[PDB]
RNA sequence: CCGCAGAGGCCCCGGGGGCGAAGGCGGCGCGCAGGCCCCGCCGGACCGGCCUCUGGUGCAGAUCUCGGCAGCAGUAGCCGCUACUCCGCGCCCCGGAGGACUGAGGGGGAGACGGGUUCCGCGGCGCCUGCAUCUGGCCGCGGGUGACUCGGGCCUAAGCGGCGGGUGAAGACCGGGAAGGGGCGUGCCCGCCCGUCGAACGGGGAGCCGGCGGAGACUCCGGCAGGCGCGGCCCCCGCGGAGA
RNA sequence: GGAGGCCCGCCGCGGUGCUGACGCGCAGAUCGCUCGUCGGAGCCGGGCAUGGGGGCGAAAGACUCAUCGAACCGCCUGGUAG
RNA sequence: GACGCCCUGCGGCCGCUCAAAAGACCUGAACCCGGCCGGCCGCCGGCCCGCCGGCCCCGUCUCGAAACACGGACCGAGGAGC
RNA sequence: CGCGGCCCGAGGCGGCGGGGGCGACGGGCGGAACUUAAGCAUAUCAGUACGCCCCGGAGGAGAAACCAACCGGGAUUCCCCGUAGCGGCGAGCGACGCGGGAGGAGCCCGCCCCGAAGGCGCGCUGUGGGGCGCACCGCCGCGAGGGGGCCCGAGGGCCCCGCCCGAGAGGGUGCAAGCCCCGUACGGCGGGCGGCGAGUAGCGCUGCUUGAGCGUGCAGCGC
RNA sequence: AACGCCCCGCCGGCGGAUGCCUCGGCCCGGGCGGCGACGAAGAGCGCGGCGGAGCGCGAGACGCGGUGCGGACCCGCCCGCCCCGAGAAGCACCGGCCCUCGAACGCAGCGCGCCCCGGCGCCGCCGCCUCGGUGCCCUGC
C-alpha cells in the first residue's frame, strides 16, 4: 500500500511489462484527439481571452 | 478448499467460463487456419495461482 | 426499426417515464422467452431492437434532464462542476491573458512615450 | 587473380525470358588451379556479361550454436504391495457362481489444508489410460452447491498498525505528556490518553426426529421445539420460614 | 501405599549394523531385516517474531525453500586474463 | 475432389476438378532408409578391369605425433582483424 | 467578582488549491566497484552506473562587486578554433581569454519623499503614488491518351501501325502495361542633494571538490 | 554357396536446405510536445441472435444521440435496407452514459457503522461563526 509505484531502473523489462501504453488508455487517448484536430485549443483561447 | 472468500470464488468462476472452443460456425466465418484455442487449460496440468 | 429520436424529442417526461417501462417489462418477457423454450427468428429480431430502443428512450430523457438543470443555473457565480467549460487540467490551472500583459504604472508610462514606427533604410 | 551481395553505366532500331528465368539432379568440354561453360530431366517468374564503386564477402575442426537423424536394436526393460477361474462375453468392463485379500493405527466411513469442476446423466474412442479396452479422473453435450439455530461477520492472545509530534539530504523510520469524548435532548451534567486490525482448532444466545432426489442437506418437505426482537390488548411498586 | 529426567515393550519420534538390496533407481537419498528411545531437557499442528558480512546455533563452520568457510534475483558487465 | 465397383466397417481401386494435383498443400538438397536391376571391398598409377606396385588419421601444442597426448558419430545452415 | 479592547491560541462552516502517472531531453542531492597503473595503498575509471526529490514544452543561465593591459572591449546561451597547468611529476588528466558566426532586449524592489489618496471586514509593525534641485498547417475537388493479327489456361508476350504529356512517381489487374483501373502534373478555400541589501563579506581550524598550483568552488564551528 | 553387409541404373519414403517472394524490422530527417480529486495511468469483472482468444465498449455495455459528407450492401446462417431520399457499408467533429479496486476519500476489503432532515477523508490559503488565557490593559463590583 505504498502511494507511489515500485519502479526500478536496473530492468527495463519490469517496466516494458507494465506501464503506460499497455492498457486502454481511454481518457488519453479522447484528450489528445481533441487537442490535435478538434475544438481544445478554440475553447482554451476563448476562455483565457 | 471448501471454505473460501467470495473474492477468490469469483476468479476461479471467471477461468471455467473461459475454457472453450472455438465455435464451428465462427471458424469458417473468419476463415480460421489454427481451429484450436491455445488458452485452455485442464484441472491435472495446470497451476491457476488464484 | 424501432422508435426514432426525432418523434421521442416531442413528448413530456411522464410520457417517457410510462414508455420506458413498457420497454423493460417486455425485455424481461423476451428474456423469459429466450431462457425457455427456443429461440424463434421473430422473438430474437424484436429482443434486439427492444434493448436499443430502451438505450434510445434513457437517452432523450438524460438530455432533457440536462438542458433543465443547465438553464437552472444559467447565470450564478459557483455552477456544478458538471457544466463548467470543458478544458485539461494544466490551462484551467493557469493566467488569463490580460493577467499576462499587466504592467507597472512606470513602465507603462515609458512603454507610451516611445511607441514602434516603421522605416525604411536607402 | 577466381568467386559472393549490392550501387552507377554500356549491351546499333535498343541485353536474355511462359517457344520457359532462378534453383535442383545427372553428363560432356575448357582452365596448373580457384572455377566456368554447354546438354538432358525436374521447376514455374525472373536473370546478368563487360567498365567504375561499395562490403556484416568464401569453413572440417572451436567438449562450436540451432535443427534433423543413424548404428547399437526388435536390444535393455515392463521383479514392491499373496490371485484369479467358469459361463453370459472379452486375463483387465458388467452379471451370476466359486476362490482369496485389506484385517477397526483399514486399501472402511468422514473433515482441515491444498486442488478447482476432477462431481452427475447421456454419448464416444481421434488423443491419453507405458499390454489391451466395449473402461475411465480422457473427449463432446447438457446439469448440479438453498441455513434465525452449522461455520465466517464480533472478542481478545502472542503480535501488528495508528498517534499533536521527533529525527534523517531524502526514501523513511521512531513515538504519552498533546485544549484528544459522550449522554439526556437543548440546557445542563459526566469525562486525562487509539484500533468494526490479528484465531473457518481458544471465548460465543438458541435444533432434534422422519422422509424425499440423479448429483444438495443440522440448509429441502412434514412434525415437534429453542433463542432474540418489534406491535397490539389485559396489565402488579412482596409474602412465607425458627433458620439454612 | 504408589515415588522416579527408573526398566521391558506397541503406535509415534530417530537412524546403529548388514559396509544387505538399489545404484541407465520406485526415489536428484528410497526399500528390507536388525537396532535407539518411548511420562521426559518428550512428540505433533496452526498463528506470530528474527534478513545476508545479517539472522539463528545443547557448536558439526551447522542451518537460512535440491543453493552456505558468506543465499537468491536483476544490473554495473560483451568486468580483466603475460 | 463427380460417377462406378469391391468392403461386416475400417478402407481400397477406377476415375473426376485444374494448364498442373499444386490434394493441406511453392520449389523439395544432404544425412539415413525400402523395392527392382547390376557388382564385390578405400585412394594413386598401368592396362584389353581384376591383377601387379605404392599408401598409418586428420587438426593442434611441440626438439620430436600413427601414437597407449587432446578434439572430432553423421548431415545441413550459421560462425571469428570491421 | 463580573465585561470591553488589543495580543496569542482552539473547534466548526464556505470557496478555492495540493497529492499520483510519464526506458528521452532538463534541474537538485546521495554516491560505487570492476577496470588502468603490466603488483598496489595516492591517482584513474568518474564528479559515471544506480538510489531519492522536482518542473516544462523545453529547462537552466542572464543585463558585471566581467575580461583585459590594447591606437581595448562590454548581459546570457549555442557553433568553429587551440595549451597554460595538475600528477607515486608515474600511468594519466586538462580549462579560459583574444578571433570568426547564430541570435539579439531590457528592467524592477528595498533603502529616501508623500501617508490611506490603496486591491477598503485588510491595512499605519505601511496599502497606494513618486527621486529632489541644475538643465507553413488543414480542408475540398477534377484529372488525357490503342487498335489489328498470331499464339497461350490467362498476356502486361511476339509482329505491324498509332495517340497523350505541365501527367514516362508508383500500385492493381489470370504472364514485361504512359494510353484496362486507381493514382501522378496543372487549382480553390480557410487559417548640487538624498540613497545603494550584517550573524553578511572576510579571517582561523577542519572536510569535500577543481587545471587552479602558500586555495578553484562549497560547507561546519569560532571570531 | 546362399543370406547378411558394402558399391551402380530406375522407382518410393523421411527430412527440410536452397531459390524466389514478403501488410514486418532497423537507421536517418521532419513535426508534435497534449494526463489527473470535473477521479488519471493501471488492474479486475461483465457486455454479441447463434460468441472461446484479441480489439472495442460499461447495466444506455461487441454501443446511444446531433450536425455534415457518402450512396448499396451487410465476412457464415439469419435479420435488415432497396424508391429523386425513403438510406446499407464507411468518414469527421460535437453531446452524453460510464460497474469494483486504484493518488483513492465514513471504517474495512467484501464485512460494518454514525447521522435528525443528506450526507459523513486529509493538508493549505482567504473569509466568517462560536470560544479559551493568574498575556497587556481598562472599567465597573
Ligand atoms: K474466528
Ligand atoms: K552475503
Ligand atoms: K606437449
Ligand atoms: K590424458
Ligand atoms: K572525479
Ligand atoms: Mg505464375
Ligand atoms: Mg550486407
Ligand atoms: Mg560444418
Ligand atoms: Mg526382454
Ligand atoms: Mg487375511
Ligand atoms: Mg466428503
Ligand atoms: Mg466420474
Ligand atoms: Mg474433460
Ligand atoms: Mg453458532
Ligand atoms: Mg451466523
Ligand atoms: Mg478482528
Ligand atoms: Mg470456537
Ligand atoms: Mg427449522
Ligand atoms: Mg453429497
Ligand atoms: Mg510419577
Ligand atoms: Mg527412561
Ligand atoms: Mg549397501
Ligand atoms: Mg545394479
Ligand atoms: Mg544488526
Ligand atoms: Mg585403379
Ligand atoms: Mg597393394
Ligand atoms: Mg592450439
Ligand atoms: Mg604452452
Ligand atoms: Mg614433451
Ligand atoms: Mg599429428
Ligand atoms: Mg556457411
Ligand atoms: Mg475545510
Ligand atoms: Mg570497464
Ligand atoms: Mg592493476
Ligand atoms: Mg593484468
Ligand atoms: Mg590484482
Ligand atoms: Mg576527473
Ligand atoms: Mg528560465
Ligand atoms: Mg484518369
Ligand atoms: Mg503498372
Ligand atoms: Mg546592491
Ligand atoms: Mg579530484
Ligand atoms: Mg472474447
Ligand atoms: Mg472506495
Ligand atoms: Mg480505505
Ligand atoms: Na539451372
Ligand atoms: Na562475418
Ligand atoms: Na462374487
Ligand atoms: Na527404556
Ligand atoms: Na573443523
Ligand atoms: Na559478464
Ligand atoms: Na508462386
Ligand atoms: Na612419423
Ligand atoms: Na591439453
Ligand atoms: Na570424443
Ligand atoms: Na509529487
Ligand atoms: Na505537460
Amino acid at each position: 500500500p505504498s502511494a507511489k509505484m515500485r519502479r526500478y531502473n536496473w530492468s527495463y523489462k519490469s517496466l516494458r511489462r507494465r506501464t503506460q501504453g499497455t492498457g486502454s488508455m481511454s481518457h488519453m487517448r479522447k484528450v489528445y484527439r481533441a487537442y490535435n484536430s478538434g475544438t481544445l485549443k478554440a475553447n482554451a483561447r476563448k476562455y483565457l481571452a | 478448499s471448501a471454505n473460501k472468500t467470495l473474492e477468490r470464488k469469483l476468479r476461479l468462476g471467471k477461468k471455467i467460463r473461459m475454457n472453450k472452443n472455438i465455435p464451428r460456425w465462427v471458424i469458417l466465418k473468419d476463415k480460421l487456419k489454427k481451429r484450436w484455442n491455445y488458452k485452455r487449460h485442464h484441472w491435472r496440468r495446470s497451476h491457476l495461482k488464484l | 426499426p424501432g422508435l426514432k429520436a426525432k418523434d421521442l424529442i416531442g413528448l413530456s417526461q411522464e410520457d417517457l417515464q410510462r414508455k420506458l417501462a413498457d420497454l423493460k417489462r417486455e425485455l424481461l418477457s423476451l428474456r423469459t422467452m429466450k431462457a425457455t423454450a427456443g429461440p424463434v427468428p421473430e422473438r430474437i429480431a424484436r429482443f434486439r431492437v427492444c434493448k436499443k430502443d430502451v438505450a434510445r428512450v434513457l437517452t432523450i430523457i438524460n438530455q432533457k434532464a440536462r438542458d433543465e438543470a443547465r438553464a437552472a443555473f444559467e447565470g450564478a457565480k459557483y455552477i456544478p462542476k458538471t457544466f463548467r467549460p470543458k478544458l485539461t487540467h494544466a490551462m484551467r490551472c493557469q493566467l488569463t491573458d490580460k493577467q499576462k500583459r499587466l504592467l507597472p504604472n512606470k513602465v507603462m508610462k515609458r512603454k507610451l512615450q516611445f511607441p514602434k514606427l516603421k522605416y525604411a533604410v536607402k
